[PDB]
RNA sequence: CUUGAGUCUCGUAGAGGGGGGUAGAAUUCCAGGUGUAGCGGUGAAAUGCGUAGAGAUCUGGAGGAAUACCGGUGGCGAAGGCGGCCCCCUGGACGAAGACUGACGCUCAGGUGCGAAAGCGUGGGGAGCAAACAGGAUUAGAUACCCUGGUAGUCCACGCCGUAAACGAUGUCGACUUGGAGGUUGUGCCCUUGAGGCGUGGCUUCCGGAGCUAACGCGUUAAGUCGACCGCCUGGGGAGUAC
């Protein structure tokens, strides 16, 4: 009746749209395919690859539930993006939490800056920070231990385009893309970025605040011509990339991967 | 002769013809060279390889001047573009910058009528 | 598309970006262009042309693609 | 275009209740102030063709509106065409 | 009457002459019952791309209302004088009182 | 993705040249609407504003001229 | 009487029109410097320009014409058409609310006006381009295509001409009938918590349903379902010609 009018905006109050509610329960698994119902109208087609952990072997059986994303409706079949991003947000809580106390207290291992400043990696994803971040001082992390034990303590992060930079050792310590785009400029600056969609002559690795890369086709291995992008390296995945080339007028960032 | 370090190299890229001409930073002439100078016809010197000789024709000829620097001032569209500035850094001048000077107007004069083949 | 070699900069590697700077200018093609008289008409004619095909890869191919071809 | 203060100055003399605005005599007025202005112009700008479309069609509007007046009411029309001083 | 906005160019070499011309400029206005919302002497500059064969000049900015008669007549005092290198009136909808950007 | 949608702008300013010079080229050209992404309604008057500077010396018409 | 039609208020976007200024690039020519044998051109050549110093290169000057980038199945205009920037004069469109007028409307034979390009007249101008013309090629020939030159003309003023595949090959005005993806330009609300969210108007590009159609296709911008008025067709040629 009104009942169903009611359940309707029941049902809208118990979901949102992004990956919040952890509420897909995995009801078939088959390598290399995973798929969930968060309440929407079609089951995910999920990658193996967003569900195994640091080491390579999947950690979720039938009935379990992880939380996807959404305010992507409709390629011709089919329901959502993936789940993985869902964990970028609790990882952005995470980060966020130091705030409170001033001081988010994990582990941190740094052992090397692409672009300046050492990479840290927090459980299983890894991120890139600018190069004062890693040490407190100028101790330097390359004496250290490999890829030694410590947390992170943060020094920058650049709260738009997602760069954190974080400070291992010493416990006892403690529009707008485009005007100022000389950033990561000088000339081989190391990045850490998503590919999005390779067109066939690209792959469209873009990361760092509201920016547009390509890696065209040339470099992206050690072979020129008979490579197709989608053969040699991914969809959807955070690569080696440094910029090569900025256009701060022709918005051509023309990242490089052969490096 | 009096001797100059730093000078420019002028290189007028036509679809025909490649012209190399070697001048001071104030615009005299010191010396220069054609790809159909250089024993090219036609078809020949229409051509990369043509123009690269002109180039280091050219170069040849500003010996006795002496120039070590050189900043290229690249015109036109043709093969002799690319080449020519690689010809003349194998010649041996430090190549300082390199300028394109290519005449675009900004809609001024009509053009000739296109040719109908 | 003005240039100047850096300090212990390569030779090729300049070449490189100066040819990389000329193809952002436009500046061979724009030659090419006004090389002859294009009537208004066939320019017009030209661009209309161009954006139906563009139009045509675009929507025909993509609706091409949601079926598979083996 | 007639700037605004004259409008309404238009419209206060001719119009019954100067609020009115849309009376077929205030309207003709209007129209009519609007020609006088144009002629000016129009002398110095003698090939400003597309101009002189508009003036024409408002020519061709006034007429209507004329027309419209004399079939309703003779009188108001007479008195119209008297203070204007339209021919006809 | 209507919100002009002029930007005059001097010759460098009569940068000392300026303040002068300014005041006359001013004069002129107010003689008119004018208005003058901002006045900005932007100083001695660098020229994108040499006028006249010379490289820097005076830039002055200038926000008025004022009769067309009297922008007319500024105009070609502009215009036959040969200090002032370019000019630009350019109408405005409003005052636009508040500063340059790059005065601030 | 514009910047003056976000600003919230009445009227882009010829004056304000820094704004400017993001959306003119290397080489002096205009920038491209795909390129920067801009408003229609805005990109014509960021073009205006580009050209009135350009007839002040403000801003180049080209690199090479001088 | 107020629903059609119009008037008023405030805004909005615009290559809409007319007039007058100005800017920068590029071509051409002139004067001079540097410099030395080629330049130019083509499928390949030659005519042509060059040692009386060309081409290249730099400096200064003259003058004309057009406005790169922006720039878009973008915008404006009744159509023709309209594109650097600035000012003056000026026409239309759209939206927001109200207020007013009170059928004042629609269409239109004759009539009147506007009407690309070429063309004509008189007077200016003349850089580039280029009918005609000349030479060089090509060819069996080449009164063409290609090359080197090149005059009317293109440009401005004021007149005339009154036609174009002046095309959406689709008269104008009004009403009604499933949808989707855009573009552009307003405007109302909404925490603009952000580039957004939900509407509501105008103009516009593409796809497609019913229906229609000889089919092709059209498809809320109809070529669908209807009404009002006008224009026009009646086998091909002869002929849009003769008188």
């Amino acid at each position: 009746e009104s009942f169903a009018q009611l359940f309707e905006e029941s049902l809208k109050e118990i979901e949102t749209r992004p990956g919040s509610i952890v509420r897909g329960v995995v009801v078939a698994i088959d390598k290399d395919v995973v798929l969930v119902d968060a309440g929407l109208k079609s089951e995910s087609a999920i990658p193996a690859e967003q569900f195994k952990n640091a080491q390579g072997e999947l950690e979720i059986q039938v009935g379990d539930e992880v939380d996807v994303a959404l305010d992507a409706v409709e390629d011709g079949f089919g329901e959502t993006l993936l789940s993985r991003e869902k964990a970028k947000r609790h990882e952005a809580w995470i980060t966020l939490e130091k705030a409170y106390e001033d001081a988010e207290t994990v582990t941190g291992v740094i052992n090397g800056k692409v672009k300046g400043g050492f990479t840290v990696e927090l459980n299983g994803i890894r991120a890139f920070l600018p190069g004062s971040l890693v040490d407190v001082r100028p101790v330097r992390d390359t004496l250290h231990l490999e890829g030694k034990e410590l947390e992170f303590k943060v020094i920058k992060l650049d709260q738009k385009r997602n760069n954190v930079v974080v400070s291992r050792r010493a416990v006892i310590e403690s529009e707008d893309p485009w005007v100022a785009i000389a950033k990561r400029y000088p000339e081989g600056t190391k990045l850490t970025g998503r590919v999005t969609n390779l067109t066939d002559y690209g792959c469209f690795v873009e990361i760092e605040e509201g920016v547009e890369g390509l890696v065209h086709v040339s470099e992206m291995d050690w072979t020129n011509k008979n490579i197709h992008p989608s053969k040699v390296v991914n969809v959807g995945d955070v690569v080696e990339v440094m910029v090569l080339d900025i256009d701060e007028e022709r918005r051509r960032i023309s990242l490089g991967l052969k490096q | 002769r009096k001797q100059v370090s730093d000078g420019v190299a002028h290189i007028h890229a036509s679809f025909n013809n490649t012209i190399v001409t070697i001048t001071d930073r104030q615009g005299n002439a010191l010396g220069w060279a054609t790809a159909g100078g250089s024993g090219f016809r036609g078809s020949r010197k229409s051509t990369p390889f043509a123009a690269q000789v002109a180039a280091e024709r050219c170069a040849d000829a500003v010996k006795e001047y002496g120039i070590k620097n050189l900043e290229v001032m690249v015109k036109g569209p043709g093969p002799g573009r690319e080449s020519t500035i690689r010809a003349l850094n194998a010649a041996g001048f430090r190549i300082t910058n390199i300028t394109d000077v290519t005449p675009i107007p900004h809609n001024g004069c009509r053009p000739p009528k296109k040719r109908r083949v | 598309p003005v240039i100047k070699v850096r300090e212990n900069e390569p030779f090729d590697v300049a070449l490189r970006r100066f040819k990389r700077s000329c193809e952002k200018a436009g500046v061979l093609a724009e030659v090419r262009r006004r090389e002859f008289y294009e009537k208004p008409t066939t320019e017009r004619k030209r661009a209309k042309a161009s954006a139906v095909k563009r139009h045509a890869k675009k929507l025909a191919r993509e609706n091409a693609r949601r079926t598979r071809l083996y | 275009s007639l700037s605004t203060e004259a409008t309404a100055k238009i419209v206060s003399e001719f119009g019954r209740d100067a609020n009115d605005t849309g009376s077929t005599e205030v309207q003709v007025a209007l129209l009519t102030a609007q020609i006088n202005h144009l002629q000016g112009h129009f002398a110095e700008h003698k090939k400003d063709h597309h101009s002189r479309r508009g003036l024409l069609r408002m020519v061709s509007q006034r007429r209507k509106l004329l027309d419209y007046l004399k079939r309703k009411d003779v009188a108001r029309y007479t008195q119209l065409i008297e203070r204007l001083g339209l021919r006809r | 009457m209507r919100h002009y906005e002029i930007v005059f160019m001097v010759h460098p070499d009569q940068s000392e002459q300026v303040p002068g011309m300014i005041e006359r400029y001013t004069a002129a206005i107010t003689g008119a019952e004018g208005k003058i919302h901002r006045l900005e002497d932007w100083g001695r500059r660098q020229l994108a791309y040499p006028i006249n064969k010379l490289h820097k000049a005076h830039y002055v900015l200038m926000n008025v209302e004022a009769p067309q008669e009297v922008i007319d007549e500024l105009e070609t005092t502009f215009r036959f004088n040969d200090a002032v290198i370019r000019s630009m009136v350019m109408r405005t909808k409003h005052a636009v009182t508040e500063a340059s950007p790059m005065v601030k | 993705f514009c910047r003056f949608t976000a600003e919230g702008v009445q009227e882009i300013d010829y004056k304000d040249i820094a704004t400017l010079k993001n959306y003119i080229t290397e080489s002096g050209k205009i920038v491209p609407s795909r390129i920067t992404g801009t408003r229609a309604k805005y990109q014509r008057q960021l073009a205006r504003a580009i050209k009135r500077a350009r007839y002040l010396s403000l801003l180049p018409y080209t690199d090479r001229h001088q």
